[PDB]
């Protein structure tokens, strides 16, 4: 059961890493959108 | 006739910001590719 | 943020290497010699031993970057000797949120709560809302056509 | 061998999906750059 538990932990960790990467990408895109909006406001 | 001078000054002051922002995003695709490169290595390790 | 991403990537690489391993299937002499040989010092040599900072700002008017050099041994702008340097943050997210709250870019036509929040967060912005010293639009370069 | 073949197919399809997502992101960034260049040309 140790190998199965290790595999389950690895799957959980990789799912968490994928979710964190997706959240980071969403935050980066939101920051880019906010910067573009600020640039548009500065040149309005 | 001051509107032309005002818009010329605004364009002159904004060209630097515009092309600086344009040049800052030139390396952005390369940064994204090099940040996603470890993901490919992890996928290869998982496949192995 | 870039440092956090880099350290996360290095931790991921370290754990991958550990998993692969588990389961498979110092210039003192140089300075002395330079002093003995050259026998001359310039201000552009003491800062060479430490990493420098370059802050270029180019423009389309002329093809020449505006290189900026900052001291590394002092806690000035751009120097990295004790920790995180000056980032000039916490002054854009609030403005962006206020602008996007009502989908209006101009803060003059915003709600009273947004104006109060902008005044409280930015003390220097309270002198524009009161409409003091009236002036047509915002044209810093008015001296030319005024004269 | 069926489970191993299914796992290999899943790995291949997830790699293909990751490559497609990367290509889509590259296309989106290229489109954004082209739009910014067109905007700069319109205000040149």
């Amino acid at each position: 059961l140790g190998a199965l538990a290790l595999l389950s932990q690895a799957c959980r960790r990789m799912i968490d890493n994928v979710r964190y990467t997706r959240k980071l990408l969403m935050d980066h895109t939101e920051d880019i959108f906010q910067g573009l909006g600020y640039v548009k406001l500065l040149l309005d | 006739d001051l509107e032309k001078n005002t818009l010329t000054l605004k364009n002159a002051a904004a060209v630097a910001a515009l092309d600086n922002l344009r040049g800052e995003t030139i390396t952005l695709p390369t940064e994204i590719d090099r940040r996603l490169k470890p993901l490919e290595e992890q996928l290869t390790r998982m496949a192995k | 943020a870039e440092t956090r991403i880099q350290e996360n990537n290095r931790d991921v690489l370290e754990l991958i290497k550990r998993a692969v391993n588990i389961v498979n299937s110092l210039m003192e002499w140089f300075d002395i010699c330079y002093a003995q040989l050259v026998s001359g010092d310039t201000p552009a040599d003491f800062w060479k031993r430490r990493p420098l900072s370059i802050v270029p700002r180019h423009y389309a008017e002329s093809p020449s970057p505006l290189i900026v050099v900052s001291y590394n041994g002092s806690s000035a702008w751009g120097g990295r000797i004790t920790g995180s340097p000056i980032l000039y943050h916490s002054a854009q997210a609030i403005i962006d949120a206020a602008c996007i709250n009502a989908r209006v870019d101009n803060p003059q036509s915003l709600h009273v709560t947004a104006r109060q929040e902008l005044v409280a967060r930015l003390p220097f912005l309270a002198n524009v809302l009161n409409n003091q010293t009236p002036l047509p639009a915002f044209k810093p370069g008015a001296e030319m056509f005024l004269n």
